[PDB]
């Protein structure tokens, strides 16, 4: 009998199974988890800037509807969208929705500047049943409906705005579509109206066409939201002579600046998470997730697979 | 592993070990004990830890980015925003899927290479001493009492105390 | 003389060379090909449900033109344009063409659901020898051809349908544009047309221009394509004091359906395969595929090498 | 090979061993013979199977993507979905180069590895009754008839048997 | 006292650093650098073909407009916009600008394909102060400024070209929108101009728009640029009863053909180097490169990272 | 490395080899010296150089692309051109991370593997004749002048010379 010594490794009950290259299932003593399955449920306000669009999309937003008169002036790294927003205004539509709403998103902000216009020859501040505020006709508060001047002529429009400032401003202007020729005459005098606007190195010029669309809010006409953008030094021209929706200021623009919207339906609770998704916040260390491909912040990837082991301990062998 | 020591000759491991990874378990004329290595310990330990922070860095901050949900048909356009979405995920899905499976074939080969280093330490420090019985433990041909197997487990063991001991006992 | 024992591994006469890390050239005891570089040369039938267009294409196919007609009620997976199909009706044009291809691949389906529409104040059918089936005056079977009353006026047209059921309508309807003043008066009366449809959300108007393009099939006018979508609940209205082209109807949209469109030359076979190319069917196991760019169903994934060997042995020592 | 086992201290492979990958060759007083060892050639069949079967598994599966051939120049829309494909197919053709040539230098490790284990529990099964020639063979210092020679190919040899002999004819 | 031989391995003073699994930073005995991080500084002219915009952009080099005169003829492998491109000639606009530009850009060639055409029933050759050549009035080169015949009518205008070539011809033409009802009828009678451009399969109908933009180099009036491509054997008609700015021929369209256009500001050296990148050309062996996104030619791929060392040594071990 | 010969049971490395990679110190009756093992430093070197031409190999040419940079915010297609890129870039960073990390885990190791192989060759040279003296260095347990070195260094040393003196010299 002589003395010997062994050298071992340690081993647990239960392992935990992990792939390798060779193997979908190899016993090892620890692995850690690294696709991030679970989220918030409500969407955390820090440390990212929310703002609730509630009852308002983001384009109401920015024309002005009656419920989205809290939306001025606010300012966000994501605004959210809810599913529950609603038309309150003149129905109207959107030529490329989907860049307007985009460029808003990216700006991050809704604080209007305020212009002062002379429209010469036009009644001004026109309103409809169909954009009530409070019980009240009223308009998208950032739009101004002109119409012929009280019993006479649309004085033909030829207003201009210098861009004196050090930012690009956004200006959101319309088109209205009448439902016939009575209403396009009551209204602009003109069998055919036109609306041209233009800066020195774009422009874009539009004829109202009349007819028939389904009644929203008992409306038969359309007004079409259209945008210019205007460099430092550049200038933009409103020339009509019928049908223009009048803007009453622009947006500043800001690039590519760290904003966005998040289509989501979930509350914004009083959690921390630098990560949203439209399925609620990501709250973890791993690398990668299941959760949503929508994320926004810093996030985990997201990946297709619900698991995947890392090993951190040796093969384990209790038997 | 490709050292074939863990899962290998090493029979199995040791449920009673919870202080270390691996370890000197001896008989002798005192008894039997139990100690924790602490340099191979670590050495796993510090891989592992060592790979586990390389992958958490967190690299990944998306804000605007494109719309990966749709309300109405428009072809052209949406078909490209979602084959782009869907050709991304894809590659990261995979990417993941080939960094795990790599990144536990290593590991499992590492902590199957430190078990063999630690064998192969002891069986350094016993010259002629000692022979391999196959199964990670070494039989050893002289006396050796608690503050020998200790000093076999410090590394203060010198084989030239009891060389002709134990050349005497393997070759007779 | 002492006995000895010898351990060893297997070789073979003839290795096959794989690629390493470190190494261009191994050689290697066994290796297998991933890369899929044959393909079929016929279309397999099965498992996906292909229709053939044949000598319409998919477009063709949608509005009724005189060689389409084995194209009414089809179904599919994957629909297969050929490079013979030719215009054999009426000259049209349709802005953005591509998505309206690619909505009509994508939702599977040529079944035409019919309407009943009154079109008061217009004669209707009409035909051109420019669209003729079996030898007679023809015209789009899925259009409907509108001129003035005759002899006299082109009732105006505001005719509206409510989708009432639980999918989303696609309205294919277009817009006549003459070759000149008189065949604009001749047919319409009105010396200037206007189309406009709207739905609800979405609206698309049209002035007709009147001149000289090439001459088709003897034709020097054009039609203009355009689509309108109706969701549940939603209306569309077809408004118009002239040439309108009118629809018989309209299709039914699935989402994202799992079907599209081939542009392949190849004749269907009779062979068994889940993934097509233009260049015929893969039927393989390999991860990878040399074919084509273009696969559609459960294929090898595209790539540029022509060949990667897996090792499956050791490395040959023969010698 | 990390190991030097296989195109290393092994000379070359034998092309008459073709009912195993590995296998032992001996020498004694009857004649010589090769047999396969079944549990390291199970070892390394399994590992590449193991990997082949990970590989195959088919999770590619598309339909309405976006067009990837032209009629005609558009500008800007165009360009952007050729730029997309390009990019993707660049990005699996790197994903596959890497794949296989990773896949083939584990594969050749694995082999040269498992070449070694036996080798290694050879070694430990002979004990001081062997001697390593250094080309992977053994010299076995006592007689070892057919029966004895097999005892080691399916582990049942005991060295405690044939010590003093194989001792004696070393040391003298 | 035995012999003693011991095996061992060579080391160095100062080792370098790299990156592995499970460690940041291991010292190796040497390294070499993956990551290109320099640059030239001057765009090298071989073996890249290069053409120097200078002060005009490619699109102002297209239409001929009076700095670009030197920009004739000539083709390239990368064609160079500088910012300080200047427009000098009528102010103009081009829906699509971009496409325009990607589509030139491709076919690498400004050499035109001149053309005799009869417009009947017009003055010619029109010229402006907005556009002056030497100090005297003109107009784009490649374009025909169309007017009223003097003192009667704007003849209709209906002439055809048959495509009889090889090749995919490209037509610029344009349309003029005035600044006033004047300038209208003083120029092209008419009161509403129209101008209609088409071949077999596909068509464009303008109607110009009459108003005030910003005054560019004293002009408040605009032309809007439009493009035509026309395949072998088919034709393309203008068709004008005014405001038509005419073509004077064709470019050549070659098909993905190696080549693009850079904006870069960098002078053009005398070196060689087979990648540009706007900040200049790349000299490297190193297969990622952290100098661009926007890299032209045989590049290494562009990487976040500012390096990634390789290592090419065992461990450093001196102490 | 997975071997724990370099950083290992060899304490450091020779600043003074100037001349290869790996080699012998010798110590014997006339003196000392040092000199290159030439086939276990080119093996090294050759994989090195091997891995190095495979990362080379020009493969990315690219002409006329996508904006990659704009002077106006147009909503839609702008952010998908930029969202291409920017997720092109990402997968291609990731590939040269992963790419370098597990290109020098490997390369480490392959060192560590080569410095073994000659350990272990020369192991097998010298039989019965030497001892590991736990360091990376052989004791030889018989006169061997600068000859016999030499013929241990190319590999022509026969141990049978020498048997019966180290043996001897050994066991008692």
């Amino acid at each position: 009998g002589n003395p010997i010594i062994c050298l071992g490794h340690h081993a647990v009950e239960n392992g935990t199974s992990v792939k390798t290259l060779t193997d979908n299932h190899v016993e090892v003593v620890s692995a850690k988890e690294l696709v991030e399955t679970k989220h918030t449920d409500e969407l955390c306000p820090s440390p990212l800037k929310l703002v609730d669009g509630q009852d308002c999309d983001l384009i109401n937003g920015a024309l002005g509807s009656p419920g989205c008169d809290r939306l001025q002036d606010t300012t966000w790294d994501v605004f959210i969208e809810r599913p529950t927003a609603v038309d309150t205004c003149y129905p109207f539509d959107v030529p490329d929705y989907q860049s307007l709403r985009s460029i808003l998103a990216s700006s991050g902000s809704l604080e209007f500047i305020a212009e002062q216009f002379t429209w010469n020859g036009v009644k001004v501040d026109g309103s409809s049943s169909a954009c009530l505020r409070g019980g009240r006709n009223s308009f998208f508060s950032r739009l101004n409906w002109l119409t012929k001047a009280t019993n006479g002529n649309y004085g033909p429009i030829n207003v201009t705005k210098e861009n004196t400032g050090s930012y690009v401003r956004l200006y959101l202007w319309g088109v209205h579509h009448p439902s016939s020729d009575n209403e396009q005459t009551d209204l602009y005098k003109v069998a055919t109206g036109r609306v041209t606007v233009s800066t020195r190195s774009d422009q874009i010029s539009i004829v109202p066409n009349i007819g028939s669309r389904p009644r929203v809010r008992n409306q038969s006409g359309r007004i079409s939201i259209y945008w210019t953008l205007v460099n430092p030094g550049d200038s933009i021209i409103f020339n009509s002579i019928g049908n223009l929706i009048a803007p009453r200021g622009h947006y500043k623009i800001s690039k590519s600046t760290k904003s966005t919207v998040l289509k989501s339906d979930k509350r914004i609770g009083s959690c921390t998470s630098p990560c949203l998704t439209d399925k609620g916040s990501i709250q973890s260390d791993k690398p990668f997730q299941n959760v949503s491909r929508i994320a926004i912040g810093n996030c985990p990837k997201y990946v297709k697979q619900g698991s995947l082991m890392l090993a951190t301990g040796m093969r384990n062998i209790p038997g | 592993g490709l050292f074939g020591a863990i899962a290998g000759f090493i029979e199995n491991g040791w449920q009673g070990l919870i202080d270390g990874w691996y370890g000197f378990r001896h008989q002798n004329a005192e008894g039997t004990g139990t100690a924790a290595d602490l340099k191979s310990t670590q050495a796993a330990i510090d891989q592992i830890n060592g790979k586990l922070n390389r992958l958490i860095e967190k690299t990944n901050e998306k804000y605007h980015q494109i719309e990966k949900e749709f309300e109405q048909v428009e072809g052209r356009i949406q078909d490209l925003e979602k084959y782009v979405e869907d050709t991304k995920i894809d590659l990261w899905s995979y990417n993941a899927e080939l960094l795990v499976a790599l990144e536990n074939q290593h590991t499992i080969d590492v902590t199957d290479s430190e078990m063999n280093k630690l064998f192969e330490r002891v069986r350094r420090q016993l010259r002629e001493n000692a022979e391999d019985q196959g199964n990670g433990c070494f039989e050893i041909f002289h006396q050796c009492d608690n503050n020998c197997i200790e000093s076999i487990r410090n590394g203060t063991y010198d084989h030239n105390i009891y060389r002709d001991e134990a050349i005497n006992n393997r070759i007779k």
